[PDB]
């Protein structure tokens, strides 16, 4: 059977490495999260209205009058947060174990990451709260950076002089349509990978030890799905407002602006970098590079060993990178004042210097220690 | 402000002192060289659009 | 696919049926020692960095407050 | 009728930690009295005192409350 | 708990703590230079003890 | 720079702790008699109460106690009728500006989601309503203002609305300022999340189901993964 | 090296032509009047 | 019990029947038991 | 040959009529 | 430097899985050409060592300390064969520039 | 010297950074002195070997200084109780553990923890009760 | 490239019969029509509001105030008509030339036909005209015919006693989401 041929090839009789840890669960979790988001998003779309007079009213009507509508809405919000948690851990697995040498898979990945960030940004604009409106304006005016092409482009997205209904409705249309493009790009992501097979934490050729996927990494993915569902629900049913922001529960006032404005947690590392660079344009570029530096990552691998299991100096540099990524996430939250700014400036300098300079030099030193260089 | 064109239309009146200091401000030393009167037909009356040049 | 993945020779591989073996053989018997073995093998390469993070965090917060604190000499 | 808060407040209030805090505020209050011709205020002193007081009261207002 | 744990902790440990401490303090070359230099160190520290507590 | 309201031991503060519904009923009475003159609980309709702290017919009573206009009539605009269970709470100052004027420039913020919209709302609310202390030295609030250490800027247009014995609780529980601030904070909380109770029941069932299902799925995984985890490899070059 | 140099010199003229097409295309499409 | 394996686990069909039937009743029991707990935990606060 | 060694012991794994239950 | 290289060899940790240094090389084109040129016995030992290391990583175990790979003992078998692959590779490259 | 003293001036549990820095220095100073006596007597074989020992002793001592400082400050931070011998004991407890590790011995960590922590706790009590050490003759 | 192979396996080096007439064009036209519909539908979705107070107003705003919005709307409507013309001729080609012996292809086809008819029905309900509302009630009523569970099903879909805003919004969501399932 043609279909079963395909089915057996990507999920049942696929030869997988026997020694991949729980981190390799995370990408499958991302796919599940995508479906969960789509399903919850569809059940938000049967009652949401993309009109600036009625968007907040429709969201409150979902939370108060639709049967279990609060459940689907907070599942959607905390599932976006769970999506970004699993995305960050997936990218960290790819950075740590040398999986970026699968270059086409890595580039389709960073395209997926850009698409997911754009989808989450427009989705956060969608409830039309105080925080959504000022966040949109701010993040969009960012586009106003480009000197000749930027200004017009901004109002083009804004569809007018300033974000207003024109934006909300087109942001609803985009935010609806992009997760299906994300699903298609994820299918391309899976294809570009099966051509090469998954990597293992030792970083070695695992062709001598491969097992089926149906009984070994399926029940493992089912267990990971169950644990991820435990964390999501316990972040919806018990701590539903933990990851959100209180000022989004006020209606969008163009005349007032929330005093303390901040992007959601996931977009902060970038926020910090942007704020750090004095020049507006510089910030925008660095911000982009922040995400793009990853794509650049497969050309910076100067070691003869694929994984970091046997590479302790680059392990130390990797955990310092995770450390100042957490620092940049914290700084974004902090307001503009001493000494948060300096940390932000250093943390950004250290982030770019560790990824660009320190890891290939350390890999050269590690190759010299094993009498290879 | 009257939210003109979907953006806060700041309209302000200034005091003798207010008007006096703004003129005292060094136009050249200003980040943006635009003497107070340069942006106002009336010193007692200043009108601005409320969008931070930044974001 | 399977059959054409790799070439090995003379590597015998014994195994047992799932129902024939205990589900959690010595789970806490050796699990604890191993988990502890494992941590001591990477703890020195994971925690140190984040320790300094806690530190910068704290110093940062305190410093800010001090900045907000009114200068005694100020206004006096 | 006596608002339970008043009671709880009195208690935490009597505490020296708080008493001296209030006193520090007093010195501040007085500073502004003599240093009347300035822009220095006692808002910051006010808050820190209260934070302490309330924290304690808050620790113990709900019990009395019904 | 009797015998080993209550004898290794209080009675025996104190036995060992000292035994080891005497082994380091009493293993001396016997050479005068070494010993003397230790006199040098002492003079230095005492000079400081006075200095810092001036 | 703002005072950060302390943590209060709420009866719903716990992980599975629901709301005290008598306190929600008392806080609704507090809103109806005091807070409804300036603030608008736009997103809470009489029907919402049924099932929480007022029974169907009982709610009907409350509903019947308000005049709500019906704009479209054969030839007229408004013969406000007995508000029904489907009517939403009556917002004072039909137009925002109206209040602006009445409150001296301030716009009471609709308290439907105030607790959710204010950082540490439940606490803030309690603190603000009970934080009307003496202004300090050097402070110069503008006309029509009051002093509350918590409110942003410490200059809230709202005058202190809860004077001890401001209103009498029908239940008879002494109407002390605090007892009233705690009740209205519970109610506003309920308002901002009418499903608080239902959810926590779902969370309890979720914890019981995950405590049943996680070791069993772990046991199935360790069955199907024991085979390999016992595999013994041996190299036997000829 | 020398060979690749020959290759570049041999293809750069072609490449310039391609860029030229793009110039016309981009400008025409952008309707940038400056051009 | 070897009656189980022979009556419930042995034939996939039987393995299923027991699951479905059990699940049909489990809900009754779980809901009932769970509700008892939830309520008691907050016995005082609930409409009645 | 193929008889030089015997299947390694799985006693710490092996459990201790029973199949039906197992 | 010799003792510090032994300390780094212990800190790298592939000896605890019984691996050699040349087992840990990333299989690029030159490395696969050098592996293909190995004799049959060395190739079979390399494949068994890699399979045993993968099994140990699956069970999250390491070898007993008496079975680890002593730094002094590790043999750089693929190295000789690899140099050639690189040498040949470079020669072809320079000739290309000719 | 106005420096070291600073450790005491600020309330415990607060400004851990300063605390850890000061504690680390004292340990390190002791490290130098200790290594010095260790090198003057029981000399080394080569200058480098001895420089190493100085380093070893210095770092180990600096470490036992840091963790003591860090643990005690944080323990107080997290526990919110500034004045409590227990804070210090946890700190001394930790300090001993670092020594134990540097010496690669669980047993030492045992004696180290108990003995070292107890000592530190007594320091806290000493400060709390205003015990006087090396007192002037007042007869 | 691994992806390139798919292209050269389905569009370039695919061995096709040399004598297939113009009727074999029609299925490719259907795919183009699908994209066209999706593209036009996306540009209707940036201004359409699925509220019964504002749906007709949003459609008139598209036709009158959006630059070339009348063009995109009437392209969407006549592209739905062109989709059904090409669909009927595709099915007629399959019936005439015996192409139904490709049974799996034929069954996936009739599933696609059902999905396209449902998508077009809910899309015609979407502008909330007089004809859309009475048309919706009519076919939704069709379901009530079900012998036992009919009433419930109808009410479910309607989302209420009778088609009203509840329907319009869920019909907007379903009409948005089904052409991607049609593409898959
Ligand atoms: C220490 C106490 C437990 C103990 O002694 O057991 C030894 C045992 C270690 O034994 P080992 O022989 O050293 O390791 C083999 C594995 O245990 C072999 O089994 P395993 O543990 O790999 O099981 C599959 C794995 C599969 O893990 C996943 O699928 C994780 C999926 C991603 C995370 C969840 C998604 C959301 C993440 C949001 C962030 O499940 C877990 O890892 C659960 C981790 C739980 C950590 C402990 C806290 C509870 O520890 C555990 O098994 C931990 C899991 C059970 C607890
Ligand atoms: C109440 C009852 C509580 C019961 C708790 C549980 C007990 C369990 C049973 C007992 C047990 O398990 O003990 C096993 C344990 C087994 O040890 P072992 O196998 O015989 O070898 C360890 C010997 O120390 C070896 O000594 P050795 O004579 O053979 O010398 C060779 C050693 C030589 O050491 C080294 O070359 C490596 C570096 C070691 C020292 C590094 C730091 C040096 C500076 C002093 C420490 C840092 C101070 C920083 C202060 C910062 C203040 C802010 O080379 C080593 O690799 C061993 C390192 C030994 C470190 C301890 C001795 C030196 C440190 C103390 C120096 C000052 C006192 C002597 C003057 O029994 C002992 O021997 C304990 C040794 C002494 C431990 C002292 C720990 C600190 C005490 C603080 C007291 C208060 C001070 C204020
Ligand atoms: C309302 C229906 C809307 C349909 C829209 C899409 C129509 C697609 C037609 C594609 C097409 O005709 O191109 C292939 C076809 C290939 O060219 P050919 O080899 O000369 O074909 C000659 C016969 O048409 C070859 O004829 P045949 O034996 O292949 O089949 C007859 C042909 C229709 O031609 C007929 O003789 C029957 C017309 C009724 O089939 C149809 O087009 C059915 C159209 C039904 C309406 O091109 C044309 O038939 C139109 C040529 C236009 C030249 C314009 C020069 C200026
Ligand atoms: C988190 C800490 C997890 C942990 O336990 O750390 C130690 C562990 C060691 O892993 P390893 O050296 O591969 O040894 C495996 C032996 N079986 O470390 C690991 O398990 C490897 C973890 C690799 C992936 C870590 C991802 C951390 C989060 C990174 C997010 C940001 C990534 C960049 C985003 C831009
Ligand atoms: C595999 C994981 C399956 C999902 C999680 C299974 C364990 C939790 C099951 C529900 C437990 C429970 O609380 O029951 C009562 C509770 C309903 O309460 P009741 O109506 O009062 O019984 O059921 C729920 O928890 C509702 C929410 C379930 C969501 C599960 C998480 C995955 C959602 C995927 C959406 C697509
Ligand atoms: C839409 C979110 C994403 C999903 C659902 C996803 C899912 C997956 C899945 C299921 C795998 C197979 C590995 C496994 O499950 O064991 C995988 C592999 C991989 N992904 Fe992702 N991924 C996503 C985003 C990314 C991003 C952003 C990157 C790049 C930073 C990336 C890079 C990789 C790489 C390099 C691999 C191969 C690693 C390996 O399997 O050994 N992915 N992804
Ligand atoms: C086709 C798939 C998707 C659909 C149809 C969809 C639909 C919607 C709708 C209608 C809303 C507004 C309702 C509300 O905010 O409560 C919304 C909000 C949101 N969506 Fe999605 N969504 C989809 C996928 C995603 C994905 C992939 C993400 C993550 C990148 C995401 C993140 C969000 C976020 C963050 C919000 C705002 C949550 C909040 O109000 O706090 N959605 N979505
Ligand atoms: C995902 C892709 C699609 C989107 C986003 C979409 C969106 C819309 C929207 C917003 C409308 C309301 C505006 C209007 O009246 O035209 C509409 C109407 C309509 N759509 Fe779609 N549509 C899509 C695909 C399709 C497809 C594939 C068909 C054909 C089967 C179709 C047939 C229609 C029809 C017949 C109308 C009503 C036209 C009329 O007003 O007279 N749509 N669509
Ligand atoms: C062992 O290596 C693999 C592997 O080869 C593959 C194909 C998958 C893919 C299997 C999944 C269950 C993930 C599904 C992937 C998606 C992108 C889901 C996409 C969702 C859509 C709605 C489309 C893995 O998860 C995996 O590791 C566990
Ligand atoms: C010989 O048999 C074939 C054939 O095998 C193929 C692939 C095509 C090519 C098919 C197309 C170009 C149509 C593709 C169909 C789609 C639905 C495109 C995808 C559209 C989306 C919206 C996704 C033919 O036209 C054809 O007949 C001549």
């Amino acid at each position: 059977h043609p279909l079963f041929k395909i089915i057996n090839h990507s999920f049942i009789d696929l030869p997988a490495p026997s020694n991949i840890s729980s981190w390799w669960n995370f990408g499958s979790l991302l796919g599940v999260c995508l479906m969960v988001q789509i399903i919850t998003g569809l059940f938000l779309a049967m009652h949401y209205t993309s009109d600036t007079m009625t968007a907040f009213s429709s969201v409150t009507h979902i939370c108060r009058d639709v049967n279990y509508g609060w459940l689907i809405r907070y599942m959607h919000a905390n599932g976006a947060s769970m999506f970004f948690i699993c995305l960050f851990l997936h990218v960290g697995r790819g950075l740590y174990y040398g999986s970026y040498t699968f270059m086409e898979t890595w580039n389709i990945g960073v395209l997926l990451l850009f698409a997911v960030m754009a989808t989450a940004f427009m989705g956060y604009v969608l409830p039309w709260g105080q925080m959504s409106f000022w966040g949109a304006t701010v993040i969009t005016n960012l586009l106003s950076a480009i000197p000749y092409i930027g200004t017009t482009l901004v109002e083009w997205i804004w569809g007018g002089f300033s974000v207003d209904k024109a934006t909300l409705t087109r942001f609803f249309a985009f935010h609806f349509i992009l997760p299906f493009i994300i699903a298609a790009l994820a299918i391309v992501h899976l294809l570009f990978l099966h051509e090469t097979g998954s990597n293992n934490p030792t970083g070695l050729n695992s062709d001598a030890d491969k097992i089926p996927f149906h009984p070994y990494y399926t029940i493992k993915d089912i267990l990971g799905i169950l644990i991820m569902f435990l964390i999501l629900m316990t972040l919806v049913l018990f701590f539903p407002d933990m990851l959100g922001d209180p000022d989004n529960y006020m209606p969008a006032n163009p005349l007032n602006t929330p005093p303390h404005i901040k992007p959601e947690w996931y977009f902060l590392f970038a926020y910090a970098i942007l704020r750090s660079i004095p020049n507006k344009l510089g910030g925008v570029l660095a911000l982009i590079l922040s995400i793009l530096i990853l794509a650049l990552m497969p050309f910076l691998h100067t070691s003869k060993q694929r994984s970091l299991m046997f590479r302790p100096i680059t392990q130390i540099l990797y955990w310092i990178l995770v450390a100042n990524l957490l620092i940049l996430t914290w700084i974004g939250g902090q307001p503009v004042e001493h000494p948060f700014i300096i940390i932000g400036q250093l943390a950004s300098i250290s982030y770019f210097s560790i990824i660009l300079i320190l890891m290939p030099i350390s890999g050269i030193i590690e190759d010299k220690m094993l009498k290879l260089y | 402000a009257f939210k003109w064109r979907g953006k806060p239309l700041f309209v302000r009146h200034r005091t003798k002192k207010e008007i006096d200091q703004e003129a005292a401000v060094e136009v050249s030393q200003l980040r943006d060289p635009q003497h107070d009167l340069d942006r106002v037909k009336k010193p007692e009356w200043v009108i601005l659009i409320g969008v931070c040049t930044h974001l | 696919e399977f059959g054409n993945l790799a070439r090995i020779r003379h590597v015998i591989s014994y195994s047992l049926s799932p129902f024939e073996q205990r589900a959690f053989p010595s789970y806490f018997s050796k699990g604890i020692p191993n988990v502890l073995r494992r941590t001591r093998e990477r703890i020195l390469r994971v925690a140190p960095p984040f320790v300094v993070v806690y530190l910068i965090y704290t110093w940062g917060n305190q410093e800010f407050e001090q900045s907000k604190r009114k200068n005694p000499a100020m206004y006096e | 009728l006596v608002d339970p808060l008043t009671t709880v407040r009195e208690h935490c209030e009597q505490l020296e930690k708080c008493v001296k805090a209030r006193e520090r505020l007093e010195l501040c209050d007085n500073r502004v009295s003599s240093r009347s011709q300035t822009e220095e205020d006692c808002t910051e002193e006010l808050f820190d005192f209260l934070h302490a007081r309330d924290h304690c009261v808050a620790h113990k207002l709900f019990k009395n409350l019904k | 708990l009797d015998l080993i744990w209550l004898e290794k902790t209080i009675p025996k440990s104190t036995s060992t703590l000292h035994t080891n401490m005497t082994t380091l303090t009493t293993n001396q070359k016997g050479l005068i230079k070494l010993y003397f230099m230790s006199f040098l160190i002492n003079i230095i520290l005492i000079i400081i003890l006075y200095s810092i507590n001036l | 720079l703002e005072l950060h309201p302390p943590s209060y031991p709420w009866s719903h503060r716990g992980l599975l702790s629901s709301l005290d519904h008598t306190s929600i009923r008392r806080g609704f009475q507090v809103y109806k008699q005091v807070c409804s003159s300036c603030h608008s609980m736009d997103y809470v309709a009489y029907r919402h109460l049924v099932g929480v702290c007022y029974t169907e017919e009982e709610a009907k009573a409350l509903a019947e106690e308000v005049e709500v206009q019906d704009g479209p009539n054969d030839d007229g605009e408004m013969f406000m009728r007995p508000g029904k269970l489907s009517d939403y709470f009556p917002k004072p100052y039909p137009n925002p500006e109206a209040a602006r004027a009445a409150n001296n420039g301030a716009l009471p913020p609709d308290l439907s989601y105030i607790v959710r919209a204010r950082h540490g709302g439940e606490d803030y609310v309690f603190s603000l309503l009970t934080g009307y202390c003496e202004p300090p030295t050097g402070v110069s609030l503008r006309e029509g203002l009051y002093f509350n250490p918590y409110f942003p800027g410490q200059a809230i247009g709202m005058a202190p609305p809860i004077y001890t014995e401001v209103l009498e609780y029908d239940d008879g529980t002494p109407a002390t300022m605090s007892q009233v601030a705690k009740d209205v904070a519970t109610f506003l909380r309920w308002a901002s999340e009418p499903e608080h109770d239902h959810r926590k029941r779902m969370g309890l069932k979720m914890l019981l189901m995950m405590g049943l299902l996680l070791p069993l799925t772990y046991a199935m995984k360790r069955h199907k993964w024991s085979v390999l985890k016992s595999r013994k490899l041996a190299y036997r070059p000829p | 090296g020398p060979r690749y140099r020959e290759l570049a010199r041999n293809w750069i003229p072609t490449a310039g032509m391609w860029g030229t097409v793009g110039a016309v295309g981009l400008v025409w499409a952008t309707d940038w009047r400056l051009i | 019990p070897s009656r189980l394996y022979s009556l419930l686990f042995r034939r996939t069909s039987t393995f299923a029947l027991t699951i479905a039937v059990g699940a049909l009743f489990f809900e009754r029991a779980f809901d009932q038991g769970a509700d008892a707990i939830y309520e008691h935990i907050n016995e005082g606060k609930l409409w009645k | 040959s193929h008889t030089d060694v015997k299947v390694p012991d799985f006693s710490d794994y092996r459990r201790a009529e029973s199949s039906e239950a197992r | 430097l010799d003792g510090f290289r032994k300390w780094y060899y212990n800190a790298a940790g592939f000896n605890k899985l019984g691996l050699m240094r040349d087992d840990t090389l990333h299989e690029t084109e030159d490395v696969k050409e050098a592996i293909r040129r190995l004799p049959e016995d060395l190739y079979n030992d390399r494949m068994f060592r890699i399979k045993r290391a993968l099994d140990l990583t699956m069970r999250h175990q390491i070898l007993p300390k008496d079975q680890w790979t002593k730094y002094e003992e590790d043999k750089f078998y693929l190295e000789p064969y690899l140099k050639e692959v690189i040498r040949e590779r470079k020669e072809r490259e320079e000739w290309a520039k000719k | 010297k106005r420096f070291f003293e600073s450790y005491h001036e600020v309330p415990d549990g607060t400004q851990c950074h300063r605390k850890t820095y000061i504690t680390t220095a004292l340990g390190g100073i002791c490290g130098i002195i200790g290594s010095a006596y260790s090198v003057s007597l029981n000399p080394a074989d080569s200058t480098l070997e001895a420089v190493a020992r100085v380093g070893r002793y210095t770092f180990t001592a600096a470490a036992i200084g840091a963790m003591f400082g860090l643990t005690t400050c944080v323990s107080a931070q997290v526990r919110e109780k500034p004045d409590d011998p227990l804070n210090y004991f946890i700190g001394g407890c930790a300090g001993g553990l670092t020594l134990g590790a540097r010496t690669h011995s669980y047993g030492t960590a045992a004696m180290g923890c108990v003995y070292m922590g107890t000592a530190a706790a007594l320091f806290k009590i000493g400060k709390l009760e205003g015990w006087e050490l090396f007192p002037t003759p007042k007869v």
